[PDB]
């Protein structure tokens, strides 16, 4: 279900961004290709920032605990 | 631009050229000769180099191309001939 | 239908790329997608491509242009280097906003290299990491440039170069040094200009 | 897609949970909610990679030596350890401790009997594991048992990732010495990955994470939960885990 | 279980072999704890757990890469009808036609095996030996993967006449009856020949044509469909697709063999 | 005692963030247990404040439990002090978030709520824009940092060293200390002391250059941090009410529950 | 010291791999070592001896299309312009 970018059994990649763009246009939540592409891009940025923070914090915790 | 050869009987280099490496003894000899040419024979400056030569040639004075094979093996695959 | 599935197939997911695989010009960012295969599929030469990759290849990463060609070869290269550079950047910790709120082709901010945010510092058992130190190699006798963790940077000195530099000359790259990354910025063309200091 | 393993007697465990340790609501938190959470996070982290094809134990063994994917390791570790924990508290596959395990505890712990060893493990868990953690009884290559504790998500198998020392606070100089010899052991290996051999295996596993006990036992009284876990273990699994 | 193994004394530490057995016991019990892997492709299963012909979908064929045809520059125009289109410089094979042809060929293999005929699996590319051997073993058939000797069928006396032959019952049970020299020297001809790489096995196809041996093959975009009795449009250069199709055919043959044995045991 | 705060009451809620049971277990039971342990380990902690205890009792393995429980209590108090509650619906009434929460995407890059400047906290928001780009970035970074904490820990806003030169965001784990001068140089100290022992009974020099560098600073070798805000990543606060999958809901409600006037009170002037 | 041709210089800001610090990289770089290609009319450059001289040898021989790399159209116009320049007294 492409109401959200992350799918179980799938990685988080650019193809997810294009798939969300097509889902947005199909449901006509947004009209133009550029708008849906930008919205999916910003969701992608948020998710990737969250993953980067998890990785950094996990490494820091590992060094914190010996 | 790209040039496409016709269907050829073979794909072979007439004279494959191999990179034989010049013997270490020969180049050391040349360096010693240039040393004695500039500083002089039995000069104090480059006498150390002589020692190296005395070792390098002590045991012995002086101490392969597969292009045709691979070309013949691969020609049928890469020639790009039309089907039949 | 078959067309829809082919449109959503992973081979279709790889964007059309036709740049020269062997490139001798300046390299600022990745130009080919890295294709990864699991060890089990590597054992059987299955990479998800049209044809089986030769068994000579032992690496699990490659970058490719054509699924098939007139010469009946897959146009590929057994290289997966660039990811490591990206990952190595994550080890440096230096942060680099367009990621916050007709088609334009400019590189948007950092084009996937780093999605970190500037305002954070690293805690360590010794204590707060004030300044990040990474090892690198000074390349030439010139400012001076250093290969540090997959990227070339210009090193900002502190008084005079160590005499080791003058003694070694052009063999300088043989010896490792420890640098502190002063700053990281991204130029418009995609180059990552980092300034570091030789400790 | 990593999926929550099916458990025997799942309907009964939903109805009541593990007897004399957890209620039904607590067992939902520890397993049905936390294991699903961990598995979903691992699937999101490892999907589209090689690691989707490997089990959590093989994932953590693979990923132990690489700093930047510790998160994956953590998830994998938990996904393994939690299941181990659950299996030693399942009602059944009363089970009795085996003669071999009793002999090993008697020989391993300087002649001490099993119950005072249980109390010692309670003391260790109360003392060193501040907050979230795991407790294990593990056997090394010398056929010797001993008690190990890991902070947050740590693994008994690989000693570099044991996470048995909390550096957020101070450390005893002996702990620093242990860390330094451990790092020397790691560095001695000629392998590029830096891997080292460790044949340690967990015979007993106890979940000290707040998901296990907080709802049933409160912020305090964790040692009460540990005692209840140790008293009413499923000894068939524990006996099987030991090799003879 | 593990004979000729000398355990160690309790005082001394584990031995290397004791450690190996200890870790094996751990692996078979506890190493697989934490999650169950689902919806993940494991190559070996394609050989050992092939699907039945009726359970095959277009999605399953596309996942195996069967649709990926040769480069458009190497097109054999006689294969026009099997092509769905071209995409990224290669021709795409129409997987519905592939499904129909594959079901037909699987029925052919099942019928031939159910009749007790000889089925020969010929494939001479690099890593095809495993699937060929497994298909032959589960269909009680025969296989060749090293090299097809020209004249194996048209010159059988000079090639295959020296190797030993065997009389068997309806249940494929050895009878151990002594064969006469004339019986041993007869040609034994395959009833069905399946070729994984028909482009590199023109000799086998021509021999089957001359000897009236019906043949199946995987017909890629650059292969001639009319050289075989039962073509299967699909990718022949990917080991996954070849193994998928071969496993389907082998399972059909195994089903035919099982039906034959069941009828003979009633 | 100083542990308990006036804006929390037994049997009364914190609107939006905790229920009655949630606040009870998170705060009152936790402080009861923590003060019991702290007073048991040392009776003298009653007289001295928590910060003085942390400073005096640090760097000693024997006196560890004192610093551990002092830091736990102090950080819990610091985290809860900035709270004010939020208008959003009570956590008790809302159905608990389930597995779908994992699949939902954050909006922390396209939204901003509870901005400090609207209440009138102009200087704090100005400084956050100055050092963290924008409040969108600050909120994203803080919540991502605290989300990533696997177990017990806190995410802190801090200021350098009373005047600050620059602001930063920190993480502390299982009763860590936000300020740095208590623990700085401990590993180098033990390394030198261990080498002295080992010789009494060079990798050390190369590693010592890096050790000094990691904590070496400009205009001084010792660096200190003023705490300004703290969030709690521990399951104790949020597991009871929101559940396993509800940490993000907890953190967003916490963010809406921040009063920035208390944070400004902690703000140390300016360079 | 190391002769410059024997040393590989990584430019500033460029990524690299360990292979770059190798003689193989130098050999590969060696192996793979204007206006008239910009849509302009070479015939218009017939009273401009310098730009025409860019496309001739030291002796004044017009360079082959293999050397210039121009299109056949622009190659013909360049040859015509060079010959015209020769005829009119320029070049
Ligand atoms: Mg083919």
């Amino acid at each position: 279900d492409w109401s959200h970018m992350l799918q179980i059994g799938r990685p988080l990649d650019g193809e997810s961004v294009i798939q969300r763009t097509m889902y947005l246009i199909k449901t006509k939540q947004y009209g133009d290709m550029v708008e849906a592409y930008d919205h999916a891009r910003y969701e992608f940025y948020a998710l990737r920032m969250q993953e980067e923070t998890e990785q950094q914090v996990a490494l820091e915790e590992a060094e914190m605990f010996g | 631009p790209v040039y496409r050869l016709p269907p050829l009987p073979r794909l072979k280099v007439k004279k494959p050229i191999i990179r034989q490496e010049a013997n270490k003894c020969l180049v050391l000899m040349s360096n010693l000769l240039q040393c004695w040419s500039s500083y002089g024979h039995m000069s104090p400056k480059c006498a150390g180099l002589v020692t190296e030569l005395k070792s390098c040639t002590s045991e012995s004075a002086l101490g392969k191309s597969n292009i045709n094979y691979h070309a013949a093996r691969l020609y049928d695959r890469i020639n790009g001939k039309p089907h039949d | 239908t078959l067309a829809e599935l082919l449109g959503r197939s992973r081979i279709a997911q790889v964007a059309n790329n036709h740049k020269p695989l062997t490139y001798t010009g300046k390299k600022f960012h990745p130009t080919h997608q890295i294709i990864e295969t699991k060890p089990s599929t590597l054992y059987r030469q299955e990479w998800g491509l049209k044809s089986a990759i030769p068994s000579k290849i032992k690496s699990r990463y490659l970058v490719y242009n054509d699924l098939d060609t007139l010469e009946r070869i897959t146009t590929f290269e057994p290289r997966g280097g660039t990811q490591w550079n990206r990952l190595r950047f994550q080890e440096m910790g230096v942060p680099i906003n367009p990621f916050f709120k007709k088609f334009n082709t400019e590189i948007i901010g950092t084009g996937g290299l780093s999605y970190s945010l500037p305002g954070k510092l690293k805690n360590s058992p010794n204590g707060v990491i004030q300044r990040t130190v990474v090892p690198g190699r000074i390349l030439n006798v010139v400012k001076w440039l250093a290969a540090i963790g997959g990227f070339v940077a210009d090193v900002v000195f502190f008084q005079s170069p160590p005499s080791s530099f003058n003694s070694m000359g052009d063999f300088i790259r043989m010896k490792t040094f420890l640098f502190e990354i002063l700053e990281a910025s991204m130029e418009k063309n995609g180059s990552v200009s980092m300034h570091a200091r030789l400790l | 897609i990593h999926v929550v393993p099916k458990l025997p007697n799942s309907k009964a465990l939903l109805q009541n949970g593990v007897p004399n340790i957890l209620s039904s609501s607590g067992f939902k938190t520890v397993w049905f909610d936390y294991q699903r959470y961990l598995c979903d996070k691992l699937t999101l982290a490892t999907a589209g990679q090689s690691l989707e094809s490997y089990y959590p134990f093989h994932i953590l063994l693979k990923t132990a030596g690489n700093p930047l994917q510790s998160n994956i390791f953590n998830l994998a570790s938990s996904i393994h350890n939690n299941h181990l924990f659950v299996e030693n508290i399942l009602p059944s596959a009363k089970t009795e401790p085996s003669r071999l395990f009793l002999s090993k505890i008697k020989d391993s712990f300087n002649g001490s009997d099993w119950e005072v060893v249980k109390e010692e493990m309670i003391y260790r868990a109360e003392n060193e594991v501040l907050g979230q953690g795991w407790l294990f009884l593990v056997e090394n290559n010398e056929k010797k048992l001993f008690i190990l504790t890991s902070n947050n998500n740590g693994t008994p198998y690989y000693f570099p990732r044991n996470q048995s020392f909390d550096l957020n606070s101070a450390i005893s100089i002996d702990e620093f010495a242990t860390l330094k010899q451990m790092k020397e052991l790691i560095g001695k290996s000629t392998k590029l990955n830096g891997k080292v051999q460790d044949w340690t295996m967990p015979i007993i596993c106890v979940n000290l994470w707040d998901h296990a006990y907080l709802h049933d036992y409160g912020v305090g009284n964790r040692s009460k939960y540990v005692k209840n876990v140790l008293d009413n273990l499923n000894w068939s699994v524990v006996n099987n885990r030991i090799f003879s | 279980p593990y004979p000729n193994l000398i355990p160690s004394a309790n005082d001394k530490p584990y031995s290397s072999q004791e450690l190996f057995l200890r870790q094996l016991n751990h692996s078979m019990r506890t190493a697989k704890l934490g999650a169950t892997i689902s919806k993940v492709y494991y190559p070996h299963k394609d050989i050992f757990y092939p699907p039945l012909p009726e359970n095959i979908t277009v999605e399953s064929l596309m996942s195996a890469g069967v649709h990926l045809g040769q480069s458009t520059s190497l097109w054999r125009s006689s294969t026009q009808s099997y092509i769905y289109g071209e995409y990224k410089g290669i021709h795409i094979i129409d997987l519905n036609q592939t499904l129909s042809y594959l079901k037909r060929a699987a029925k052919v293999v099942e019928g031939v095996s159910e009749s007790g005929g000889i089925i020969l699996f010929l494939g001479t590319r690099q890593g095809q030996k495993r699937g060929l051997e497994e298909a032959a073993k589960k269909t009680h058939g025969y296989y060749v993967s090293t090299r097809w000797i020209p004249g194996t069928l048209t010159n059988s006396t000079e090639i295959s006449g020296i190797w030993e032959k065997q009389e068997i019952d309806s249940n494929d049970n050895p009878t151990e009856r002594a064969l006469s020299p004339n019986e041993t020297s007869k040609q034994v001809k395959p009833d069905l020949l399946v070729v994984l790489n028909p482009t590199e096995n023109r000799n086998a196809l021509l021999e089957a044509i001359k000897s009236r041996v019906p043949t199946i093959a995987i017909i890629d975009t650059d292969s001639e469909p009319s050289l075989v009795t039962y073509p299967i449009p699909g990718n022949d250069d990917s080991l996954r697709s070849v193994n998928f199709l071969l496993g389907v055919l082998a399972r059909a043959g195994q089903r035919g063999l099982q039906n034959r044995l069941a009828r003979n045991n009633e | 005692t100083r542990y308990a705060l006036e804006h929390l009451k037994e049997g009364a809620p914190l609107k939006g963030l905790f229920s009655i049971e949630g606040l009870q277990k998170a705060w009152f039971d936790r402080v009861k247990y923590l003060d019991a342990k702290l007073n048991d380990c040392t009776n003298e902690a009653q007289q001295k404040p928590l910060e003085t205890l942390i400073h005096e009792n640090s760097k000693s393995a024997s006196k560890k439990h004192i610093v551990n429980y002092a830091s736990s209590l102090y950080n819990l108090k610091f985290s809860m002090s900035s709270l004010q509650g939020c208008i959003r619906t009570p956590p008790e009434e809302c159905p608990r978030l389930g597995p779908e929460a994992l699949l939902q995407t954050p909006d922390f890059n396209r939204t901003i709520s509870n901005e400090p400047l609207t209440t009138g906290n102009e200087r704090l928001q100005a400084a956050l824009i100055s050092s963290f780009g924008s409040l969108m970035e600050f909120r994203t970074l803080l919540i991502n940092s605290n989300l990533a904490i696997s177990g017990d820990g806190f995410t802190w806003l801090v200021a350098r060293r009373i005047e600050y030169d620059k602001l930063f965001i920190l993480n502390t784990y299982n009763a860590g200390t936000p300020f740095n001068f208590s623990t700085s140089g401990v590993m180098n100290e033990l390394n030198n002391q261990y080498t002295n022992m080992e010789k009494q009974r060079a990798k050390q020099a190369k590693t010592k250059f890096i050790y000094e560098t990691q904590q070496k600073g400009f205009s001084g070798k010792e660096v200190s941090y003023i705490p300004l805000l703290a969030i709690d990543a521990s399951p104790k606060t949020w597991l009871t009410d929101y559940g396993v999958f509800g940490k993000r809901e907890y953190l967003e409600r916490v963010w809406d529950s921040i009063e920035w006037k208390i944070v400004e009170s902690r703000l140390p002037q300016r360079t | 010291k190391i002769d410059q041709s024997l040393s590989k210089k990584l430019p500033k800001g460029t990524i690299y791999d360990p292979f770059d610090f190798s003689m193989g990289r130098i050999h590969l770089d060696r192996k793979y070592q204007d206006i008239m290609k910009s849509g302009a009319n070479p015939l218009e450059f017939y009273a401009r001896p310098r730009i025409l001289s860019r496309y001739v040898t030291s002796t004044g021989r017009i360079q082959h299309r293999d050397i210039t790399g121009l299109s056949a159209k622009n190659q013909r116009r360049l040859s015509k312009a060079i010959r015209r320049c020769q005829a009119i007294g320029l070049m």
